[PDB]
């Protein structure tokens, strides 16, 4: 009944994929027993939370409900919270506890500089009775002191083999068939976030479950994800580089209207396509990149859509003149 | 185990390396004893807290435990504290040598609420005969103007290269570590003035790979490799730079902010190209960084940054 | 199916008042040996345990072990309505979901029936391991309570130390320091005011102020309290009772 | 330095609790004659003086005069600990940074020594000269406390009148008004119910209600409170003690 994102959440260290380089390290740390303060950081949908919860459940077993405290971002997070709750949990020694407790701060990069200073002082004070674990998406918004105090662990995105294995395990445990190009388009659009994959899978499941036997074609995947198909990108680029102004404008308009295309993703795909052309001159590439970056920056502030579309067309056309 | 930064923390004022003017000022202060209220401002990890701690220790001698009140971000500093506890501590009778005084050391003064900083005014103005205050702050702008004006301001510049090198060489000699000059230069590079971070990176490298070498440091820092970023920023044909940025940096999950910061840091140290071209490349990288921080982080922005850098270098 | 009648009413009153503040929800388990209860505070520092046999009661009958998880605040609210000359009686039947209390004195027809719901928690966790304590002592409850709530204003960390026949309670804070020193002595005329001390090794450890203040509130049970101190082990504060005891297990500090 | 041994520990406890609500910081000038203290209210309207001679100390030895300036909240927190049947002892070292208070039980070895950190106060010691007060009276302390607690429930000012051997208290608030009069008399059966009066000039003064409510707390020290009123000078309230006195100097209001 619960969504796959919550259902297929791993419960052991073995059920994590594409992170062996960190799994062997955490297994060494748990067999040695010298587990220090940890920092897990990386792009979303990678397995930091799942890995740390599995590690806590493995180290503490049933005592997990007592010696493990999870805190999230901005839970009335003044300095008062770090003064009362975390400080009491760290300082207070349980009745029948041997070892140390664990306080896991999820998405803990949203702390102010004063809050991070309080946290670094706290972790410095009681570093002998408990160990902390800080999770982050961007490791550049944390004070270098807190970073230096613990050991870092970057979570590289999931490779193709890991996501393919996981979608295979999900497929065999569910009533769905998956076409060969479907998984290719899936891996190309997801960019390596397992959460988005597990979301879009159940989405297209509920979407095209009419006879319980329909095949998930690339059309339904591109619809549910809301991403264009590379053929349309090639066609619009061809129309821009070949036809005149009015026809290319009408083609761009109809392609972005009938399918619901944003100029941002369209420009991303267009520059991805242009990245592999055999351009004879160099000034064309420079002008193209500069003008397209300017268009994207201007779109980031929400100007007049038709004007930015005409500007995209003009930049692409005036760049290819040598 | 034990952190080197905690084990080799200077306890005597003379052992502090860095600013040569303010450390001699504090030396003469401890020699005389008539210390005024003082705010100590500066960038993180350059020796602010250790300085005031060593000053208090050397100034009070055997009475440090009874004549010093320290308040960091962990302790509660609201309205009730500054009104009751600090005031009852300032009035506390204590017979010290003729020149000494009780010391109140407030660390991370920036986190102290303005309304809380209000109460300290008369408490420190009235009892100045047997009590002196030392604030330690990163940015001296969050301190209210009255407290800003009542006390002497002491600025701490960021650490230079020779001072950090001397301290690291002292630590190595005391620890009998195998090293090389390029490894020490890599430590200086990844530190940029943070003595604490420099020592911690040194200890992490020694614990992880044993020998202090460039590849070891650059594998333990988890930052983009400076050599490959320099090659990206110095390639002749633009397509080589674009291919480098695409395959060697963008695929491995590096954050765009880290790429821009590493490009900034390496362009600062490119002592082979001219000075004006360095300044203009820094300008371009900074405009790209400002674009990145505003919410857009597309690969196209970094591509345009590289394109403009090449256009400048041509 | 469960019938448990007392001799007085103030007995259960002070029994509940003893640990009414430390925890809110508590499970009473009844078997042929009597009634057993064990709980822990939210901070997981103080472990309260209460055992009452089948002798302080007058009529006690039950077929199988039964568990009743109830709130202590509401139980005290109900229990505070009785006179000191009455007789309380716990009544329970098949499928226990509502406990019945009955106040009744034979001198006048006052049948006071009170039904109380049961909020179950299903968390027992009773585990008592150590039986060898390094040092033990026994002293009047009033003296210990006076000392602890006298030294509680100075600081929040009370230092207990058992030296060579010199029991010493120390406290140090911001307004000063306090030191209570008591030596053992036996009074032949009044053993109820004697100080018993058996020491195998000199002991020195610390405890929190608020935890001791919550412990000593169970001083109305007995006039004599027994302290058992031991390194690498929690300290034990025991209050005897005609048919059992109430014991607080406290975890020291660093 | 100084060693003072009280006979009953409740004495100093009552002394401190008598005026611990009108002054936050008091200075105790320990001389060879005894203990003398004076402290001004935080609003500079109510002065408190206290004299305790050597007769109130079982053993009192002072090496040289000293000034122990201690708080009253902390001293009341400490004095609240000891029982009644104890032997309080005050001890101080040379250059006193802290005072030591020993509590010893006569029939036990339960010795409890406490330490108190002395404060630093500027000795703004004013000298008091005896003035010939116009009206001098004395009355049972319970009577005065009752009268003040009854009249203060109406306004924030109480008017005292001494005219033709008659005492009068008057209050006029917004919720109403009230008046009481007292006639001097004496009874050989119980002299603790006599209202003395010696008038030289009929006087009319007005005092604050809160300050009188704080002063009347001294009714636990003695039973016969004395009052000295002048035409314009601050009123003097005196509670006598087995070896000394506690005096409240109160400043009148304006017309
Ligand atoms: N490495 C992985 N192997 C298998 N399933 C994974 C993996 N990473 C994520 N998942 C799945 O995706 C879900 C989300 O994982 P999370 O741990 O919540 O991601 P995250 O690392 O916390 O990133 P955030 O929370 O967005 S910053 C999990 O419950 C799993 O179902
Ligand atoms: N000049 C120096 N000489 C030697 N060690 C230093 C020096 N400056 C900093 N350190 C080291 O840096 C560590 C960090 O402590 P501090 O420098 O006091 O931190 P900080 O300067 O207060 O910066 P904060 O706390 O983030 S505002 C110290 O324990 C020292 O080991
Ligand atoms: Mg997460
Ligand atoms: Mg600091």
């Amino acid at each position: 009944n619960l969504p796959w994102v919550e259902k297929y959440r791993p419960e052991t260290l073995d059920e994590v994929y594409g992170q062996n380089e960190v799994i062997t390290t955490v297994r060494k740390f748990v067999d040695e027993g010298k587990l220090p303060h940890l920092l897990f950081y990386g792009p979303p949908g990678t397995g930091k939370t799942s890995t740390i919860v599995a590690l806590a459940r493995e180290i503490y077993g049933k005592n997990y409900s007592n010696m493990v405290l999870e805190l999230n971002a901005s839970d009335d997070r003044g300095i008062d919270v770090v003064r009362n709750q975390i400080k009491d949990f760290a300082s207070t020694r349980q009745i029948f506890s041997k070892g140390f407790k664990l306080i896991i701060l999820d998405e803990a990069d949203a702390m102010t500089n004063a809050a991070q200073n309080a946290l670094r002082r706290v972790i410095e004070r009681y570093t002998k009775n408990t160990r902390f674990c800080v999770l982050a998406n961007y490791a550049h918004k944390l004070t270098p002191a807190l970073l230096s105090r613990c050991t870092r662990f970057r979570f590289q995105p999931l490779p193709q083999e890991a996501i393919e294995r996981r979608i295979a395990n999900v497929l065999v445990h569910e009533k769905l068939k998956l076409s060969p190009n479907a998984e290719k388009a899936l891996i190309e659009l997801s960019n390596g976030d397992m959460r988005r994959v597990l979301n879009v899978l159940q989405s297209c499941k509920a979407t095209l479950d009419n006879p319980d036997e329909d095949e998930i074609s690339d059309d339904v995947i591109y619809e549910c994800c809301g991403a264009p198909r590379p053929s349309d990108l090639k066609a619009v680029l061809k129309s821009i580089l070949e036809d005149d102004w009015g026809t290319a404008h009408y083609t761009l308009n109809k392609v972005r209207s009938a399918k619901g295309l944003a100029l941002i993703d369209l420009i991303e795909g267009i520059v991805k396509i242009l990245e592999d052309y055999e351009l004879q001159n160099e000034e064309t590439r420079v002008h193209l990149l500069t003008k397209l970056a300017d268009i994207e920056y201007s779109i980031s502030k929400g100007g007049n859509d038709q004007i930015q579309g005409s500007a995209v067309i003009g930049a692409i056309k005036a760049s290819f003149e040598n | 185990q034990l952190p080197w930064v905690e084990k080799y923390r200077p306890q005597v004022l003379s052992d502090i390396v860095g600013n040569k003017e303010t450390i001699d000022r504090l030396q003469q202060i401890a020699k005389d004893g008539n210390m005024p209220h003082m705010i100590i401002s500066g960038m993180p990890g350059i020796g602010k807290t250790t300085s005031v701690h060593c000053l208090a220790h050397e100034l009070l001698g055997r009475s440090y435990a009874d004549g010093v009140l320290e308040l960091n971000a962990s302790d509660d500093r609201g309205i009730d504290v500054v009104r009751n506890q600090i005031k009852h501590f300032a009035q506390k009778k204590l017979h010290l040598p003729p020149g000494k005084h009780k010391i109140v050391i407030l660390d991370e003064a920036d986190s102290m609420t303005a309304g809380a900083q209000q109460a300290l005014r008369r408490t420190m103005e009235l009892y100045s005969n047997s009590t002196r205050f030392a604030f330690a702050c990163n940015q001296s702008n969050k301190i209210i103007e009255p407290l800003q004006s009542r006390c002497a301001i002491l600025r701490y510049s960021k650490l230079s290269d020779e001072d950090v090198l001397k301290r690291l060489l002292q630590i190595i000699k005391l620890e009998d570590v195998k090293y090389t000059n390029d490894g020490l230069e890599a430590i200086i590079f990844t530190a940029e003035g943070d003595m604490r971070q420099a020592i911690n990176n040194l200890q992490s490298t020694v614990a992880g790979h044993g020998l202090v070498n460039a590849d070891n440091v650059f594998k333990i820092v988890d930052s983009p490799h400076p050599l490959i970023v320099k090659k990206m920023l110095l390639a002749s044909n633009l397509e080589d730079s674009i291919q480098i940025l695409r395959t060697d940096l963008w695929k491995k999950g590096y954050s765009s902010i880290d790429i821009v910061t590493t490009s900034f840091r390496v362009t600062k140290n490119l002592a082979q190209v001219k000075e004006s071209v360095r300044l203009e490349m820094i300008k371009e990288i900074g405009l790209t960084h400002m674009r990145i921080l505003e919410g857009v982080g597309t690969y196209l922005q970094l591509a345009s940054m590289l394109a403009k850098i090449h256009k400048l270098n041509n | 199916m469960l019938e448990a009648k007392f001799e007085e009413a103030s007995l259960f009153k002070r029994i509940i008042d003893g640990f009414k503040d430390c925890v809110q929800l508590v499970n009473f388990q009844c078997k042929e040996d009597g009634i057993i209860a064990q709980a822990v505070d939210d901070s997981r520092v103080l472990l309260v345990s209460l055992e009452i046999g089948v002798e302080a009661f007058q009529e006690y009958r039950c077929d199988h072990p039964v568990t009743l998880g109830m709130d202590l605040t509401s139980l005290s609210k109900i229990l505070r309505c009785g006179n000191n000359t009455d007789t309380l009686t716990l009544i329970a039947d098949n499928t226990p979901d509502s406990i019945i209390l009955l106040f009744e004195d034979t001198k006048k027809d006052r049948i006071a029936e009170y039904s109380l719901k049961l909020m179950d928690i299903d968390a027992d966790f009773l585990k008592i391991e150590e039986l060898q304590y390094d040092s033990t002592l026994s002293l009047p409850s009033s003296e210990f309570s006076k000392i602890v709530r006298d030294l509680s204003q100075l600081s929040d960390s009370i230092n207990i130390m058992i030296t060579k026949e010199t029991i010493k309670f120390v406290a140090d804070g911001d307004i000063g320091s306090g030191s209570v020193i008591i030596k053992p002595f036996v009074d032949m005329e009044h053993p109820e005011t004697s100080i018993k001390l058996e020491m195998d090794q000199p002991v020195d450890l610390t405890f929190g102020a608020k935890y001791l203040l919550d412990i000593i509130k169970g001083s109305s049970l007995s006039d004599r309290v027994g302290i058992r101190l031991s390194s690498e082990a929690p300290a034990l504060f025991q209050f005897d009772l005609k048919s059992g005891f109430l014991q607080f297990f406290l975890a020291p500090k660093f």
